[PDB]
Formats: structure tokens, C-alpha cells, sequence
RNA sequence: UAUUCCUCAAUGACCGAUAGCGUACAAGUACCGUGAGGGAAAGGUGAAAAGAACCCUAUGACGGGAGUGCAAUAGAGAACCUGAGAUCCGAUGCGAACAAUCAGUCGAAGGAGUAGUCAAGCGCACUCACUCUAACGGCGUACCUUUUGCAUGAUGGGUCAGCGAGGAAAUGGGAAGAGCGGCUUAAGCCAUUAGGUGUAGGCGCUUUCCAAAGGUGGAAUCUUCUAGUUCUUCCUAUUUGACC
RNA sequence: CCGUUCUCGUUUGUACAGACAGACUUUUGGGGUGCUAAGAUCCAAAGUCGAGAGGGAAACAGCCCAGAUCGUACGCUAAGGU
RNA sequence: CCUUGCAAGCUGCUUUUCCAAGUGUCAGUAGCGGAACGUUCUGUCAAUCGGAGAAGGUUUUUGGUGACAAGACCUGGAGAU
């Protein structure tokens, strides 16, 4: 249990606890942007954004994740630059699907020398909804009539 | 499968091996020149089996040596060891004569005697009674244990 | 390999070669080895294009890149080129900053 | 699950209870199939009998897409392993990933254009 | 190396001594050096204790 | 360059353990060369080894020393520890660039 | 319950064709328990169906097939590939290389080993509860409807395998000719293929006898 | 005891129309040769012919309707069950007469056609939605064989469909598995809805050097250790045409 | 005689092989023959191709760097370059 | 795949599995070794499927490292394992 906490800390996520009907967590879009690393792969994310990471192998469907490593946070005012990360700065993801990628063909072939072979691979990713980004001075809700 | 057999579940120690197809393709190993190599006479298939090269062979460089001697004698060889062992397993019979048809029926003597039985000397700190034999051949030092012990 | 599977992969072929199981047999592996190689390829090529990209961005203001992401470096900034290509095409302003702060960094010679 | 709605909503079991094709389906219907069933509530499982024939595991789908799995000659492990993979999966078509970052709004401060002034 | 650029029909071309090459062997140089100096040092005596 | 991050931080002395790291490729070379990096135990380019100060370990590393960086105790320190240094955290800069 | 293949002594009850007690009879423990191995079995059925196999199987050679030995046209300056006759294997019409010719397809095992795997076949037989053991296979007619009533009456079976001790009865003999279920045997044609192909095997107490004698009586060499 | 120009009955882990006899069909025919001689091709409507009366357009129905029939592209005159591919002629969408090359692969503006989900107010944005095409950019000198080395201006192939080359017996050298403890039968004999018997023989025990006569103490000291043979599968060798 | 390698890569019984047509490069600064000619030819010591893809040498078997289990629109370097 | 632990059975108390760690290994011609897919026929089979549509053919979707396998529509009209 702390093994996978503390390597899933290492990885660059947090599990939170499972998605309950009644929270609302899929609010509009709102000006605001954070850069986050998960692995090796970095990714600039709104809220309302996807992405597909590789296998994460600590979580499930309808999982709620924060995502513990933002390099950089902006908005249309000012920035906030993470030498390396932000420990203030939090995002807030869930799991949505683990899914095998279509096929791809390993064709190897040496040309008069009597050779060669064929062979698929189908690698695994995992897909994440971004739905909050924290840190950052947010816009007020601006019914602007 | 309670001591179940059914024509549908027998199977053996191991899986058995297939025979290996050669010249079928790229993938099994054995195809386009099977085993063979690249031209020449073993790809051909017209070699014989302990040619030389054109040297004058071994079997050819080397002497001829004595004659056959078509009226040679073979004596099958007993032991006194394993003649005392029955004796002390109570189906040879110490006390009457031990001929040949002793030892055939005991089966100290194999299956197909040709000439005669030859004693030895093998085994002879066993003897400790004065056995009576009767055989075709016997050694010096078979004699010498015998007659030590008393018997002829 | 079927035949079918390999008329599969021959839609779209351009002459006899989507159908005569002899010229399309050829014309497949072809097409199976270039898919191999510029799976690697692929790598390079998008690595080259964010660095034209960074460059491009940076020179606005005028800062070398090789001076800008060693800016980067020496501050203890670990976006890397995709990112910092993305910021450069779709954040202006947040690229200029970075900009300001790799030349109070590293500013190199000339 | 896409926004929390559960995209999978059918299961159907397909086997045969007299060929040899299906003694690991069969025997994973004993073992892995009430727990996979209590630990999901909103998921339907149905079981079909088809004498016979292959078994396989059949997944319908919210979008109107059924994915078909056969699962003859294997183990409980692998028939359970790919209730899974239908369980985890959107059923969406299976294609080359085009993108691996999917957004509808790609700049915040506007994209950069030739009459962008500092 | 090949040093064969006057003769044969197979052109061997000859590899320029420019700026970049000898920066490389530079580099190269002072690795060697430091290595040397490593050794130098650490060959007064031999590390007791087996 | 590369040799960059292998340039000394500590000046050189005499020291009780010795690492090796392999920097150069191995087709191109002699097989004897090879055997004694073999022996070494060095088998892949950007490998590291930990061995004791002798003249067996010396005569070796004397023998491939073109393909190799030896470092010392205190060197091998130095540069892990300045790594770490520089991959410390920081706190964050915030700029406000405003008036578009 | 019962472990097997300790080699004991098993008792069984004994019946007739008219479902009455006529007491019981202990048979042979290194007979009837002796531990059930499926290798020997599959060897044993394996020499069965081999000896059993025709194999009147034949192609033509190029030296059956019908056609000339003439050359075909000139070996050089038509050009046109180069051929010796119109009858080669790869000819429409031609020779079939390597293909089959008569021969007989059996094989060799030993005696002791089909004796083994007959006594695994009858030790099943035995501790399934597949095995009655009858007082005598006597008949009162020779009208298939006595065989058809007791199979009817008989539990949990499908194929029936008889053996009796001598020469079968001529009245069982013109009783179970046609029926295919139910099949007749003697003791000495008694083997492990008849014996796995019916799910119940009756026995009389003659042929259990000889084959306990059979098995008791060692080879002659 | 040997053989089958012949007759009767039975069987097949024998073939199934490029197979099986050269011949499933009026074949030693047609055809080729002066002659001896060589020597093919070609199976199938439908359960039953009920095989399409009649009308229209053509010189003429094999066409378009009508009717029979479960079904009519199931409509034939030594051929109509199913009906693949090379090949030929059309229709719809996109590309295509200022741009070159084993004709693809990795990205990709645009054009064209079509779906579904449901919370909120019956819109609209979600499914990277899905399918076809691809202006433009980067990269890219076929395959086999033989060779030190082939884009090679070295060999071979017009394309498609079907066919086409490591296989059988007996005896040897071994490996894996099993039976028995000495092991195992060959010809034969008695029965076959099927097995059982048969000791003649072979190997080992066994004795080691030697041309032949001749000659022959294994180990261990401490309740003693002291031999193999026969099948099955696979890889190789010899004799046979011996991968073609 | 002693260290390092922890790998048997060593010796040997049994069974199955293939191959016995090699090429180029290291100052003509290891040499013989030839004209101190050859992409000639014959030996000694290394490396590569043969049987080896990837980056540089415009293009390139044999030169320089370096050894391809698979996936990624991640990072650091070699030969060589800006 | 190997190596080392850890846990089970074994008989072998030492050879097989499960799990974890491995800055351990994985280019390949001649050649050698291991493991599998498919075709025709045979036993299981007087058993299972078939006008609730067999074999065969054209599309399309899904799975495996691969030879390949399987779901659905259209055609087809009686066999398949
Ligand atoms: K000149
Ligand atoms: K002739
Ligand atoms: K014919
Ligand atoms: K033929
Ligand atoms: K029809
Ligand atoms: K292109
Ligand atoms: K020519
Ligand atoms: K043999
Ligand atoms: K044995
Ligand atoms: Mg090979
Ligand atoms: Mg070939
Ligand atoms: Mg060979
Ligand atoms: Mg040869
Ligand atoms: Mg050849
Ligand atoms: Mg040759
Ligand atoms: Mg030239
Ligand atoms: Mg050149
Ligand atoms: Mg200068
Ligand atoms: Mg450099
Ligand atoms: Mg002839
Ligand atoms: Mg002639
Ligand atoms: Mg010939
Ligand atoms: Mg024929
Ligand atoms: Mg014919
Ligand atoms: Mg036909
Ligand atoms: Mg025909
Ligand atoms: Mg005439
Ligand atoms: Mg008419
Ligand atoms: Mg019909
Ligand atoms: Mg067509
Ligand atoms: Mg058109
Ligand atoms: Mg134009
Ligand atoms: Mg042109
Ligand atoms: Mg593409
Ligand atoms: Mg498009
Ligand atoms: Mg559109
Ligand atoms: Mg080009
Ligand atoms: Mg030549
Ligand atoms: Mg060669
Ligand atoms: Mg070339
Ligand atoms: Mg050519
Ligand atoms: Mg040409
Ligand atoms: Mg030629
Ligand atoms: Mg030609
Ligand atoms: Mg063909
Ligand atoms: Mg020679
Ligand atoms: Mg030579
Ligand atoms: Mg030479
Ligand atoms: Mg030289
Ligand atoms: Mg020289
Ligand atoms: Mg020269
Ligand atoms: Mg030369
Ligand atoms: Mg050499
Ligand atoms: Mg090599
Ligand atoms: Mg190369
Ligand atoms: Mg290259
Ligand atoms: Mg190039
Ligand atoms: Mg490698
Ligand atoms: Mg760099
Ligand atoms: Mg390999
Ligand atoms: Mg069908
Ligand atoms: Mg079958």
C-alpha cells in the first residue's frame, strides 16, 4: 500500500479516492493553463483537456488523481515558472480508460540472404480527463452583460 | 477422471517429437538447400561413407595378420565365487557330484554352452568344504583351492 | 504470410500491384520496411522541427537558441522542446518571460 | 467511463457445456465471474448456451458497438484478463492514435500572428 | 586510416584538418591527460587491506 | 563537449578506490583490449566499475586507458554530489507581463 | 472409499440375466488393483489399431506410368525448357514421387506389456462399478427381445461388452447379432480396445478364471 | 511349391474429374507418321421437362414482360448446381494538361459522404466521431540465384488458377521414454466383431593377453558392492532409382 | 607466485554439421616479386566486410564513430559539424 | 531467456512451479537445437451442430508474438467434426 503510494509519488500522480454521481466535477472552460510531467512525457493542459499517458498500473476507472509535478503555471496576466516544480500548484485529473493501441508491424528483411521475420506489437495507454487547475490567480466569473 | 480411460485423455510421458520437414520456408530452419551447404558432392547426395580423398587408406596401409583356426574350442567360464554363493543359497547340493547339468539347470552357466565349462579361481576364499566337481577344463589355482579344502 | 492479409495491405496500390499476388507480395515488404525505418525516423524529424520552432520564437527577441536552452539549463528548467515549441507558437508572452530570464542567466559572449 | 458515465453495459458469456473448447470459460464462470459481477453493480452479465460451437465474450456497448472476443482452448486467467480489457475500454474504434493530446482551445494569451505586438 | 588518394578507380576522398576536428581531438587529449594524472597520483604504493 | 561532466572538481591524490567508467565503443578494437575490459567487468559503453588501488587493477586500466575515465574516491563524490546540488529545488520566480 | 493400486483383493456380488442373488466372488488383487497408468494404455491401443491397419494404398511410378521413354524434342535450339520424357513428376498426367506403395503398417510390442495393459483395463473396469460378474450367460431363447429387455432394465449405460469363458452359445450368439450396443466376446479375444470402446464390461465366472490363470501363468521362454 | 489370359464373394486411416487405368463420357478412338510406332480432350438444369403458350421490338429472340417451378442468371442443345482470380466495358466521390524517378512510407491544407450520446430547457457539443480521396514537405536505386562483391548494363520470371521435389523397407551408430530383472522371439499353429501361443535363435552373465597352441586372484575390509535386454519416437549411415 | 572477472567461455565421451573460390585498409615506415606501377600477386601482425543495419565521408561492401528484442511528438552524447 | 532470493509440493529433500528484484542477456549467412499454426483422412462418433440454414464465396469487425483464429451481414442450398 505505502509502496505503491510512494512509487506512484515517484511516477508523478496521486490517487484521491473514487468518482461519486453526485459531484460535479466537469465545470466550463476557464483561461488558464499548467504544464505537468508524468513519467518522462510533459504535457500543457487546460481544464476540459485529455491526454494519453502510458500504463499506469495504480489506478482505476473513475479514479480522482492529482497530479503532484507542475513545471509551469500561466494565465493571461502572469506566469509562474517552477525551478523545477511548483509545490503550491496542484491539477486535478481522472482516470478514464486503459486501452490497447492498434497493431503495429515489426517487418525485418536482408535481401538475398535468405532472412526475415514479421511480428505485432499492441502497447497499452492509459487516458486522463483534466478537469482543475489550482495555483494561479483564476479569472471571477464574469457574467458580463 | 475417477480411474476414468477414455479414447478422449490418453497421452504419454512426454510429447512426441515430430519429424523435421526440410525444405519447406524461410521460417523453420531447414529450407531452400535443407542441410546441404552450397554445391559439391554431399549436396548431390553421391558420397560414400569412409572414402579417403584418393590417399591410399588405413585399411589398405596396414598388415595382414595369422590365420583361422576352424577347429577352436570355446569353454564357458564358472567361478568358484558364484558356485559357493549358490552353494550358500541352498540350490547347488554340496554333498552329491557337481557336473555340468548341475550348473546349467542352476544357471551358472548361460544359455547356450558350446564345448565345456572351464573352472577359475575366482572367488576362492569362499570355498570351505570338499566339493566334488566334474567339468572340462580346470585351473591351477581352481585345482589348488579344491584339493586344499579337501575335494577332487 | 496469407494472401489475403497481404491484398489487405496492398488497397490503394497503384497498378497491378494490388492485384497479382506476385507484384504485390514485392511492393508490401517495401512498404513494411519504410514503415520500420521511419518509425525512427519520425523522431528526428519532429526534434528538428521544435528546435526550428524554439529558434524561430527566440531570435524575436534576439536570443540565440543555443543560448536561450542553456538559459534554461543552468536557471534548473526542465521543459523540454516540445513544451517550450508549444509555448513559443501559442504563449507569447510566457515565452518572452522565459526568454528574459535564460538571458539574465546565460547571456554568452558577443 | 467518459465524464463518469459508464461506457460498457453488456457482457454476454457465450459457451458450450459439452465441447472441450470451453473448459476455461466453463471453469472461469465458477471462479472469477461473481467477484467480477459483485465489484461491478452497473454492469449487466448475461450467460448463453450455444451446443456446439466457439465460445466467446461479446461486449455492447453506449455507442451501439459490439466487440467480440473468442476465448476457446484458453485459461481462466486469460478468459478473466479479457473481461478486463472489455471492462477498461470506451469501445471506440480500434485505430492509430492520431493525437496523444486532444484540446479544442490550443491557446490561452492567443496564438502567435505577425501583428502580435510586446 | 586510409591514406590511398591518388590511385585506383575507388574514390577514398581525404578528410580535411578543420577547426572541429581538431577541437574534438583537443577534448580527446585532455581525457588521456587527466587519466595519466590519475594514475601518476594513485601509483605511489599499492592499497592495503586484501 | 562530454567530457564536461567528467572534468575534476578535487584535486588528484592518492586514494584507496578507484571507478572506471567505459566512454568509448567496442567494435574497432583489438580483442586483446577487449578481453582485458572483459576482465575489468566492463561490458557496455557508460558502464562503471568499483575496484581497489593495486597495480593488477593499475596495469589494466594503464592498458586501455583511451577508452576509459578513472576517477578517485573524493572525484567520484564530487561529481555525484554536485549533481544532486544542481538538481536541488529552488523557490519559483513569478513574472507579471501584462498590458498586450 | 478405496485407494487403487495396492494390489487387494476386491469382492463382488454375482447375478444372472434375471436379477437374482447368487452370492459373490473374490477376485485376483494383482488382476483386478493393479495402479492405472494412460501411457501403457495408449501404447497398447496404439499397437491394436496399427495391426489392424489394411494398408492397400498404391501409386505408379515413372516405370507404371504409361508413356514413351523418347525425348521429347532436341535438347538444344528449340527453347523450350528441358525435359526427358512427358511423364515427370511435376507433369500433368505424370508419376507420383514419393508416393505411397502397398506395405503393412504394424508394429512390435511385448507380451508382458500388453499383459500389463490389459490388467489396467480390467482394474478401471473394476473400480468405476462398471464390471457384473454373472453366474452364466445361459439363455432361454435365442429372440432378441431378452437382450433388449435387460439392457432397458440395466442403469447408467449406453454400450454394453460381454465376455464368456469358451465359445459363445449359439443361443447368445443369434440373441445379440443385431444390436450394436451390446457386443459378445470370448476370454481369449478379450483386449484393451473392446474393453475401453463399452462403458460396462459383464464377465462370467469362467471367463474370469482363465483370465486370472492366463495372468498367472507366466511366459514360456 | 510358382503364376493369373480367367470366375465368384468380400475388404480398404486407397483416389475422387489437372486425381484414379492412357480411357467415369462409344478410347487405343480422334489426330501425327511411309512404316514399326506415338497418342489426347471432354462429368453435374430441376424432385419431376412441368424445357418458357401468348404480347412487344429486331431479318431472326438467346432480349423486355407473362406463365411453370422452392428458386429462371436454375433458361441448355455432348451443356444450364456453387460460381474465386487474371482480363474487358460502365456508374458514383475526390485527385488529375508548370511539373520528373522500384510509384511507397511518415506527416498533412482542403474537398466529399454519413452516424450515435444526453443534460438542459427539444440545443449543442461530445464521441482524438467513422469512411473515401491527398495539393504540399521529409525519406526511399525491385525480388531470387550465384558470388570477395550486384540498382546492376550477370541468371530467371507476361499475369492468374490448379499441380510440382527429404520419402519406404531391412540392417548398424546414438538420444529421450517405458516393460521386465536375465531380457526377447523368427517361421509357424489355434481363433478372428479379437487375440493367444511357438526356445530354434540373438544379446548379456563371461575371463580381459594371444597369429595359434596355451594361459587367467575384480573391489572392499567389517550387516559387502559385484550384468543387462526388448520395444516406441526422433537425428544420421549402408544396400536399393534415394530430395527433384 | 599473486590479483581481477563469477562468467565454464577449459579438458573430455557421445551424436549432427558446414566450410577448405575470400576482399579491402593500416606512408613502399614488416617484407619478397614487379618499374619503390596497378582496385597486380605472395607471406607476417591488427581491423572491418563476408555474416552487420544506424550517424559522418556529396553519392559509397572494406575508411571514421558505434553493435538493431519491441513502443513513445522524452533527455545526454560519439564521429562529424553550427 | 538466464541468475539470485522467497513460498509451495516433491522424493529428488532436491527438481518443478508462483512471485519479486536484476546498470544481466536478446544483429546474423552456411549450420545446429527448442517450441508451435494450418491441410486431407481415422478413433472418440448410431455422439454434437444443421430450413432457428452445413460446406464453399464477397465484404467488414474483433484477438494473439506468428503461422492463424473467431463474431455479423449478403450469396449458397445439404452437409460438418
Ligand atoms: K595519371
Ligand atoms: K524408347
Ligand atoms: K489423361
Ligand atoms: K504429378
Ligand atoms: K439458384
Ligand atoms: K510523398
Ligand atoms: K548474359
Ligand atoms: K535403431
Ligand atoms: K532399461
Ligand atoms: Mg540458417
Ligand atoms: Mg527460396
Ligand atoms: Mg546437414
Ligand atoms: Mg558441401
Ligand atoms: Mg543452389
Ligand atoms: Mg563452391
Ligand atoms: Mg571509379
Ligand atoms: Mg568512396
Ligand atoms: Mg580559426
Ligand atoms: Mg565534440
Ligand atoms: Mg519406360
Ligand atoms: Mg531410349
Ligand atoms: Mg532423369
Ligand atoms: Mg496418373
Ligand atoms: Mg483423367
Ligand atoms: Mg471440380
Ligand atoms: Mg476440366
Ligand atoms: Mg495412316
Ligand atoms: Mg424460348
Ligand atoms: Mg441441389
Ligand atoms: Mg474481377
Ligand atoms: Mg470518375
Ligand atoms: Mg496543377
Ligand atoms: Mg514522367
Ligand atoms: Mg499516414
Ligand atoms: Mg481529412
Ligand atoms: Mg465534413
Ligand atoms: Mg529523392
Ligand atoms: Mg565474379
Ligand atoms: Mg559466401
Ligand atoms: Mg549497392
Ligand atoms: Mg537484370
Ligand atoms: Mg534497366
Ligand atoms: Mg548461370
Ligand atoms: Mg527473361
Ligand atoms: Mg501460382
Ligand atoms: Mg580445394
Ligand atoms: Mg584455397
Ligand atoms: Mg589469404
Ligand atoms: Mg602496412
Ligand atoms: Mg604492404
Ligand atoms: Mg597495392
Ligand atoms: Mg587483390
Ligand atoms: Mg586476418
Ligand atoms: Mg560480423
Ligand atoms: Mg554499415
Ligand atoms: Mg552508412
Ligand atoms: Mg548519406
Ligand atoms: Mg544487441
Ligand atoms: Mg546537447
Ligand atoms: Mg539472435
Ligand atoms: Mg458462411
Ligand atoms: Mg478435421
Amino acid at each position: 500500500p505505502a509502496e505503491k503510494v510512494e512509487e506512484a509519488e515517484e511516477i508523478g500522480y496521486k490517487v484521491m479516492g473514487p468518482l461519486k454521481p453526485s459531484e460535479r466535477l466537469f465545470k466550463p472552460y476557464e483561461p488558464v493553463f499548467a504544464i505537468v510531467q508524468i513519467g518522462s512525457h510533459q504535457f500543457k493542459v487546460s481544464n476540459g483537456d485529455s491526454i494519453f499517458t502510458e500504463k499506469l498500473k495504480f489506478c482505476d476507472i473513475n479514479d480522482k488523481l492529482e497530479l503532484t509535478k507542475v513545471l509551469l503555471l500561466g494565465s493571461a496576466s502572469q506566469t509562474i515558472i517552477g525551478r523545477p516544480i511548483l509545490p503550491d500548484a496542484t491539477v486535478h485529473a481522472v482516470v478514464e480508460e486503459h486501452a490497447l493501441d492498434e497493431k503495429v508491424l515489426i517487418f525485418k528483411k536482408k535481401r538475398r540472404k535468405n532472412y526475415r521475420r514479421t511480428r505485432g506489437h499492441r502497447q497499452e495507454l492509459t487516458k486522463l480527463r483534466i478537469t482543475d487547475i489550482q495555483g494561479i490567480e483564476k479569472p471571477e466569473p464574469k457574467i458580463v452583460h | 477422471a475417477y480411474s476414468l480411460l477414455s479414447l478422449n485423455d490418453l497421452r504419454d510421458n512426454v510429447p512426441r517429437k515430430l519429424k523435421t520437414r526440410k525444405g519447406r520456408g524461410i521460417g523453420s530452419g531447414k529450407g531452400k538447400t535443407a542441410g546441404r551447404g552450397h554445391k559439391g558432392q554431399k549436396a548431390r547426395g553421391t558420397m560414400k561413407f569412409g572414402f579417403e580423398g584418393g590417399q591410399t587408406p588405413l585399411r589398405r596401409r596396414l598388415p595382414k595378420r595369422g590365420f583361422k583356426n576352424k577347429f577352436k574350442l570355446h569353454f564357458q567360464p564358472v567361478g568358484l565365487g558364484k558356485i559357493a554363493k549358490l552353494i550358500n543359497a541352498g540350490q547347488i547340493d554340496s554333498h552329491e557330484l557337481i557336473t555340468m547339468k548341475t550348473l546349467k539347470d542352476v544357471g551358472a552357466i548361460g544359455k547356450q554352452i558350446e564345448d565345456g565349462v572351464r573352472l577359475m579361481g575366482r572367488g576362492a576364499d569362499e570355498i570351505k568344504w570338499p566339493l566334488h566337481f566334474e567339468v572340462s577344463r580346470v585351473t591351477v589355482r581352481a585345482k589348488e583351492v579344491v584339493e586344499a579344502a579337501g575335494g577332487s | 504470410m496469407n494472401k489475403k492479409e497481404i491484398f489487405k495491405l496492398a488497397k490503394g496500390f497503384r497498378g497491378r500491384a494490388k492485384n497479382c499476388i506476385r507484384i504485390a507480395r514485392e511492393r508490401v515488404e517495401k512498404a513494411l520496411q519504410y514503415s520500420y525505418r521511419d518509425r525512427r525516423n519520425k523522431k528526428r524529424e519532429m526534434r528538428g522541427l521544435w528546435i526550428e520552432r524554439i529558434n524561430a520564437g527566440s531570435r524575436q527577441h534576439g536570443v540565440n537558441y543555443g543560448n536561450f536552452i542553456h538559459g534554461l539549463m543552468k536557471e534548473n528548467i526542465q521543459l523540454n522542446r516540445k513544451v517550450l515549441s508549444e509555448l513559443s507558437m501559442h504563449e507569447p508572452y510566457s515565452f518572452k518571460a522565459l526568454v528574459d530570464v535564460s538571458r539574465n542567466s546565460f547571456p554568452g559572449n558577443k | 467511463a467518459l465524464r463518469g458515465v459508464w461506457q460498457l453495459q453488456k457482457l454476454v458469456v457465450s459457451y458450450c457445456n459439452w465441447g472441450g473448447s470451453s473448459r476455461g470459460i466453463r471453469a472461469f464462470m465458477e471462479s472469477e465471474l461473481p467477484a467480477l459481477i459483485e465489484k461491478n453493480p452497473q454492469l449487466e452479465v448475461v450467460t448463453e448456451l450455444s451446443r456446439g460451437q466457439h465460445p466467446y465474450l461479446k461486449g455492447i456497448y453506449r455507442n451501439r458497438n459490439e466487440r467480440v472476443v473468442c476465448v476457446k482452448n484458453m485459461d481462466p486467467d486469460q478468459v478473466l484478463l479479457n473481461a478486463t480489457r472489455l471492462r477498461n475500454s470506451l469501445g471506440r474504434k480500434v485505430v492509430k492514435l492520431r493525437t496523444r493530446h486532444v484540446t479544442k482551445h490550443p491557446s490561452v494569451q492567443g496564438t502567435w500572428t505577425t501583428a502580435v505586438k510586446f | 586510416i586510409v591514406k590511398k588518394h591518388d590511385s585506383g578507380g575507388l574514390i577514398w576522398k581525404r578528410i580535411k584538418l578543420t577547426s572541429t576536428r581538431k577541437a574534438n581531438a583537443k577534448t580527446r587529449l585532455r581525457r588521456v591527460w587527466q587519466n595519466e594524472a590519475v594514475l601518476k597520483a594513485c601509483g605511489t604504493s599499492d592499497a592495503a587491506v586484501s | 563537449s562530454g567530457f564536461r561532466a567528467f572534468k575534476a572538481q578535487v584535486p588528484i591524490q592518492w586514494s584507496q578506490s578507484l571507478y572506471i567508467t567505459l566512454v568509448r565503443g567496442l567494435p574497432g578494437t583489438r580483442k586483446l583490449h577487449r578481453r582485458t575490459l572483459e576482465a575489468m567487468g566492463l561490458r557496455r559503453c557508460h558502464r562503471t566499475v568499483l575496484h581497489s588501488n593495486t597495480s593488477s587493477i593499475r596495469g589494466m586500466i594503464q592498458q586501455v586507458k583511451r577508452m576509459v575515465v578513472v576517477e578517485t574516491e573524493e572525484m567520484f563524490k564530487a561529481r555525484k554530489e554536485a549533481e544532486a546540488n544542481h538538481k536541488a529545488l529552488r523557490p519559483p520566480l513569478v513574472v507579471s507581463h501584462s498590458i498586450p | 472409499d478405496r485407494t487403487i493400486g495396492q494390489y487387494q483383493d476386491l469382492v463382488i456380488p454375482v447375478t444372472n440375466f434375471q436379477n437374482e442373488d447368487k452370492g459373490f466372488m473374490v477376485l485376483a488383487g494383482d488382476v483386478f488393483d493393479v495402479p492405472v497408468r494412460k501411457d501403457i494404455i495408449h501404447h497398447v491401443v496404439r499397437w491394436q489399431l496399427a495391426k489392424r491397419q489394411q494398408g492397400t494404398h498404391s501409386t505408379k511410378t515413372i516405370s507404371e506410368v504409361s508413356g514413351t521413354g523418347r525425348k521429347p524434342w532436341n535438347q538444344k535450339g528449340t527453347g523450350r525448357a528441358r525435359h526427358g520424357t512427358l511423364r515427370g513428376p511435376q507433369f500433368r498426367g505424370g508419376c507420383v514421387m514419393h508416393g505411397p506403395r502397398p506395405r503393412s503398417h504394424a508394429i512390435k510390442m511385448n507380451k508382458q506389456v500388453r499383459r500389463l495393459g490389459l490388467k489396467i483395463a480390467l482394474t478401471a473396469r473394476a473400480a468405476e462399478g462398471k464390471l457384473l460378474v454373472f453366474d452364466d450367460l445361459a439363455l432361454p431363447t435365442h429372440k432378441t427381445k431378452n437382450i433388449v429387455n435387460y439392457y432397458n432394465q440395466m442403469e447408467t449405460t449406453k454400450k454394453v461388452l460381454v465376455v464368456e469363458g469358451g465359445p459363445i452359445d449359439e443361443k447368445l450368439k443369434l440373441a445379440t447379432q443385431n444390436l450394436h450396443y451390446v457386443n459378445i466376446l470370448p476370454s481369449i479375444g478379450l483386449n484393451v480396445y473392446s474393453i475401453l470402446l463399452h462403458d460396462t464390461l459383464v464377465m462370467s465366472r469362467d471367463a474370469v478364471n482363465k483370465i486370472v490363470e492366463r495372468m498367472h501363468t507366466p511366459i514360456n521362454r
